[PDB]
RNA sequence: CUUAAUUGCGAUAACGAACGAGACCUUAACCUACUAAAUAGUGGUGCUAGCAUUUGCUGGUUAUCCACUUCUUAGAGGGACUAUCGGUUUCAAGCCGAUGGAAGUUUGAGGCAAUAACAGGUCUGUGAUGCCCUUAGACGUUCUGGGCCGCACGCGCGCUACACUGACGGAGCCAGCGAGUCUAACCUUGGCCGAGAGGUCUUGGUAAUCUUGUGAAACUCCGUCGUGCUGGGGAUAGAGCAUUGUAAUUAUUGCUCUUCAACGAGGAAUUCCUAGUAAGCGCAAGUCAUCAGCUUGCGUUGAUUACGUCCCUGCCCUUUGUACACA
């Protein structure tokens, strides 16, 4: 559907490369160390865990 | 062409005696046998061929021996 | 004798010279023998080839390059010079093509045709360059067990080629009367100049 | 209307070689526990991804190269998807990376 | 290479037009050596001109050679569809030329004293003398210039 | 003892079936006729004023028995030697595009024609009204 | 011929200041119980033919 | 280059450490013993320990 | 019928499945005579496994194999296994071990690589070069 | 004393250890074994068309039934460990000569590779980094484009030939690596137009389907020539045709015809390379709107001369000498 199957499944990585600045790079004093890793259909699980889950 | 390779016109009688007791003979060999060369190699295969002295023992392209038969 | 019933029929002149014993098709390379001179023991005949497209690694291990087949020998040493490098599928047909001008001039069926050419044409020695120093008077070291057969075909294959090129001769029919010349020849070929430069060291400088 | 199966392809887009395994067979026992003839699981061959580059980042020096690769591992199976098998995704057995599409082909 | 009984009567060497003609070589190089002529028409010069082919040059005799000069001369009365042609619609009229052995160079720097007053790019590098079209000429200037 | 065409040559074959067949008398020769050099780069055309017509169009009728089916896309992708290019190494390229698909004009007339859907060819049995029929003299001519 | 054949029975290895020439042995065929020092090519293995080509002489030192 | 390793150490103090009177010429419990002694880091853990323990166990037929 | 028969052949390009069904002897790949063969020198590398029991053993099997691929030769003696494995598939269990050791001792001393699954393969080239082996040039100015 | 190895045998003011080497992991090194293949297809298949009259060939009936993996497969394991016998050797490490082999370079090639550093080089991958002119003249952005290609004359990496395995056309049409369409667009078969480049009607596939068996060369098979700056060579130059882009002028290119440059195996010097390898050929990907003579990855035939030396360059390790330590 628009987005193909071998040349778009390492797409999903970007998630993995534009979200792991997102939630340190304003806020690298934050103590990230790597969320369990989880997903639902369309909507996804947000936990915190790290250093500064009480200040921001 | 200079040295015996077209026709040698005047010697029409030497194809008629091909094999003078001259076994190994092929076009690879007719250039410098002061007759028909790779030009017109063939014209002794053209003139005595199909029943007489020579018969046919090679294949290869452009090139093919030929023997007095026995 | 045996056909079979089938769409794809079968002809009648050749394979009862190969479903009786284990030998060639058509051609008689069958029961004639050897001609063994010194070198014993380099006859890959029985059990032979029959074109030169066997099967298995030969050349890290230099013990055994002498299994690698003495008819292949010939067939492996040809062309080289910007022309021939790869098409080694030309010297397939080569070797029914020497077995085509061989037909008209002595047979000799293979256990005839390569143990002919090293005897009288050929070394029986080495002549390497371990020479001391200023001016290499070369050892005349010579033969070794693998010092019969490499040299001795690999190289009185290309010198004999010189009159191959530039003009009319074939490289496939050149080889007419070279295999013949070296089994007995008077170097119409190739055949003394490998015992003709390297022998004047070789025989009371040592 | 309600359980009769419509031959839907039971697929699963990963990359590992038994973390896949750990997640299809979540249907390979869930198919097979009320005992469907099965004709099934087709390994989607592996797949390479090469990307050269230079191993540099200024062209100086010798441009060693460096090379790249992965393995795509995925499965399809040629059988009835059950109902039981269909949204059970939705709010379980599923994992970033394990995105789950499954493809529709019967007749 | 056909069954020959080649006498005098095969033509020799002869000038035909500032060739001295190999009559001895195959007839597809029986003309085929001026300026002007190519290898590309010695084809077309005995394609459908109603000639044997296998035979050498000793045929297309001596007024039989007439076609030639006019076959040449006129690219279009023997119906070839003109793509097979060096000039057209060159500075005047819009038409077709086949410029011939005199009309070589009689004609192209015509087009080019066309330009050597007309100001432009490809006109300072041929009388100064200079590679016009397309080569980087710094390194090149060492063993070719 | 039964025959099939895949128990027949091709190498020789049309040397001697669809040369044997050479003067059928409906030339075909629509214009296009050897003054176009028959392949892209190539820049001989052929210079024998013998054949090559049955040695394009009737070379299909028994290789497509061989396979399912063929189109001049795969005509012109089928015969390229070595291209007239520059100071540079050679490839393969295509032959001719409009020349070669003089078949798409001359087997209309033949009945080895069959045009498919899904694209490409058909060959029906008219095949065998001229080769299978054949298979019963000139397979036993040569011995 | 003033050539023997002879056996190579112990193979030693070789030597030079190329690398080439080598010492070996000789064991021979005909007329036993006399040996003379000579040399060989190269790849050499066990228990096989030395025909010379000279009569009785030596060549030792290999550099 | 066909020489010992590292792991010839304790490739001869578990393997006499309550092991000797077993594995002979027989290459079936030259594995069988190395899947209990040795949790297997490697099937090449049988070519590294057991590939020399039959020759080592040919030094104790001799003396 | 028959579930098709896993012996089974490779190759460089030439993957020879040596398939075995209830035939008559037909010697093909899948669609060629024994006269179409043919390269006039590579004639009999393809067949000469075949010719060691006998002339046939075609009582009532064939060579049934299919192969896409190949360089010139690599089909003609990829195949052989296969016609050496579309022989002798169902000889080792139906008919016994002694009509093996002195009937199938035709299938001992003429082994030229026949059931050898292979084991010589050219090497990945390099980085940092052409060739195998070979290497740029250095000009050490 | 061996080894590719400070890896190892052992002799020992050394004992135990710990990296580096080997192990470690890919990929080419296999399985008569199954949970599986209509994102490949075999056997009979419902069978048909000819021929031959012997379930013998082509094609399908996107389910006629299937047994469904035996080609991509791993879900994991196994099998080759110089193995095994003669020669060696301190009788140990070892190392050769024959055998058996899917399987006897360290399973072949790679995958990050230690201690310590180097004024090696990137503020050109960054609006990381003290340092100015900073801005309104600006030593930068918007934009028309130059210029990065400019040439007196030098030096490297590569391409084509230097000349009868030279050049030319047709029957078999064979690989292997991979790549491929989104809110518009790559791969594009099949058919008409055009001689080419291509134009157009269309088709399949967001992926073992389809482009592709990438229907590659080189070859397999034949007909043609004649050694001359030949029809070797296609530099150079002229004139026409289609495309990519908004635009090709300094020709981005591909095609047509004409013109057909030098040279005729290169001096002092110098690059690479011990078997599927050199050396000839060719295919896909990169940058890609257009452009491959270059790189990343891959096939097709398979030689020479060497399976050893320190001779020239280098390199580690001892003994030695030193007024040297930016060595």
């Amino acid at each position: 559907a628009l987005i193909s199957k071998k040349r778009k499944l390492v797409a999903d990585g970007v998630f993995y490369a534009e979200l792991n600045e997102f939630f340190t790079r304003e806020l690298a004093e934050e103590g990230y160390s790597g969320v369990e890793v989880r997903v639902t259909p369309t909507k996804t699980e947000v936990i915190i865990r790290a250093t500064r889950t009480q200040d921001v | 062409a200079q040295h015996a390779v077209i026709l040698d016109q005047e010697k029409y009688d030497r194809i008629l005696k091909e094999v003078p007791t001259y076994r190994y003979v092929s076009v690879s060999v007719l250039v410098d046998r002061l007759k028909i060369g790779g030009s017109l190699a063939r014209i002794a295969l053209r003139h005595l061929e199909k029943e007489g002295i020579i018969k046919p023992i090679s294949k290869h392209s452009k090139q093919a021996i030929y023997t007095r038969a026995t | 004798f045996t056909p079979v019933v089938l769409a794809t029929p079968i002809p009648e002149e050749v394979q009862q010279a190969q479903t009786e014993i284990k030998l060639f098709n058509k051609w008689s390379f069958e029961e004639v023998e050897v001609k063994d001179a010194s070198l014993v023991d380099y006859v890959q005949v029985r059990q032979p080839i029959f074109v030169a497209h066997t099967a298995g690694r030969y050349a890290n291990k230099r013990f055994r390059k002498a299994q690698c087949p003495i008819i292949e020998r010939l067939t492996n040493s040809l062309m080289m010079n910007g022309r021939n490098n790869g098409k080694k599928l030309k010297a397939v047909r080569i070797i029914k093509h020497t077995l085509d001008i061989i037909n008209v001039l002595t047979d000799q069926n293979p256990i005839q045709v390569v143990v002919d050419a090293i005897t009288n044409t050929g070394p029986r020695e080495d002549t390497t360059r371990v020479g001391g120093g200023g001016a290499a008077r070369r050892q005349a070291v010579d033969v070794s067990p693998l010092r019969r057969v490499n040299q001795a075909i690999a190289l009185l294959t290309i010198g004999a080629r010189e009159a191959a090129f530039r003009n009319i001769k074939t490289i496939a029919e050149t080889l007419a009367e070279e295999l013949i010349n070296a089994a007995k020849g008077s170097s119409t070929s190739y055949a003394i100049k490998k015992k003709d430069e390297l022998e004047r060291v070789a025989k009371s400088n040592r | 209307q309600q359980q009769q199966i419509i031959k839907i392809r039971i697929t699963l887009t990963s990359t590992k070689v038994k973390q896949l395994e750990n997640v299809s067979s979540n249907i390979v026992k869930n198919a097979e526990q009320h005992n469907l003839v099965k004709k099934g699981p087709v390994r989607l061959p592996t797949k390479v991804l090469k990307i050269s580059t230079r191993k540099t980042p200024n062209g100086e020096g010798s441009k060693t190269w460096e090379t790249y690769e992965m393995r795509i591992h995925k499965r399809y199976i040629d059988l009835e998807a059950p109902v039981q098998i269909v949204k059970r995704i939705t709010q379980i057995t599923i994992e970033p990376g394990v995105d789950v599409e499954v493809v529709v082909a019967s007749n | 290479s056909l069954v020959v009984q080649e006498q005098g009567s095969f033509q020799h060497i002869l000038r035909l037009l500032n060739t001295n003609v190999d009559g001895n070589i195959k007839i597809v190089y029986a003309l085929t050596t001026i300026k002007g002529v190519g290898r590309r028409y010695s084809n077309l010069v005995c394609k459908k001109a109603d000639v044997d082919l296998h035979k050498r040059a000793g045929e297309l005799t001596q007024e039989e050679l007439e076609r030639i000069v006019q076959i040449m001369q006129n690219p279009t009365h023997y119906k070839i569809p003109a793509w097979f042609l060096n000039r057209q619609n060159d500075i005047t009229d819009g038409k077709d030329y086949h410029t011939l052995a005199n009309n070589v160079e009689s004609k192209l720097r015509d087009d080019l004293e066309r330009l050597k007053k007309i100001r432009a790019h490809r006109g300072i590098r041929h009388f100064w003398g200079l590679r016009v079209r397309g080569q980087h000429t710094k390194t090149t200037g060492r063993r070719r210039a | 003892p039964g025959v099939s065409v895949r128990d027949v040559a091709a190498q020789d074959f049309i040397n001697a079936y669809a040369s044997f067949l050479q003067r059928q008398g409906k030339l075909e020769v629509p214009g296009y006729v050897d003054i176009v050099k028959t392949s892209s780069g190539n820049e001989m055309p052929p210079q024998d004023a013998e054949g090559w017509f049955y040695k394009r169009a009737a070379s299909v009728a028994r290789h497509i028995y061989m396979r399912k089916q063929v189109g001049v896309g795969k005509l012109n992708k089928l015969y390229g030697g070595a291209k007239s290019r520059g100071v540079r190494p050679y490839k393969h390229i295509d032959a001719s595009g409009s020349i070669n698909r003089k078949v798409l004009q001359a087997l209309e007339k033949i009945g080895i024609v069959e045009i498919s859907p899904k694209g490409g060819r058909r060959i029906s049995e008219n095949g065998q009204r001229d080769l299978d029929r054949i298979a019963a003299q000139t397979l036993e001519e040569d011995e | 011929t003033p050539v023997t054949l002879a056996k190579v029975i112990k193979v030693l290895g070789r030597t030079g200041s190329r690398g080439g020439v080598t010492q070996v042995r000789v064991e021979f065929l005909e007329d036993t119980s006399r040996t003379i020092v000579r040399n060989v090519k190269g790849p050499v293995r066990e228990n096989d033919i030395l025909v010379l080509m000279e009569s009785e002489r030596e060549a030792r030192r290999l550099r | 280059g066909r020489v010992r390793t590292k792991t010839v150490k304790r490739a001869s103090k578990a393997l006499i450490e309550r092991y000797y009177p077993k594995l002979t010429l027989d290459f079936q419990t030259n594995k069988r013993l190395c899947d209990e002694i040795a949790t297997i880091q490697s099937k090449r853990l049988r070519n590294k320990i057991a590939g020399y323990t039959t020759h080592l166990m040919k030094r104790i037929q001799k003396g | 019928a028959v579930p098709s028969v896993q012996t089974f052949g490779k190759k460089k390009s030439a993957t020879a499945v040596a398939h075995v069904k209830a035939g008559k002897g037909l010697i093909k790949v899948n669609g060629s005579p024994i006269t179409l063969v043919e390269p006039e020198i590579l004639r009999f590398k393809v067949y000469e496994p075949l010719l060691l029991v006998g002339l046939d053993k075609f009582s009532n099997i064939d060579i049934r194999v299919r192969v896409t691929g190949g360089g010139h030769v690599s089909q003609v003696y990829a195949i052989r296994q296969a016609i050496a494995k579309g022989l002798v598939a169902y000889h080792q269990k139906y008919v016994d071990e002694q009509s093996k050791n002195e009937l199938k001792k035709a299938f001992t001393s003429y082994d030229r690589t026949l059931l050898i699954a292979d084991s010589r393969r050219p090497e990945p080239k390099k980085f940092g070069g052409k060739g195998a082996r070979s290497r740029f040039q250095k000009s050490y100015r």
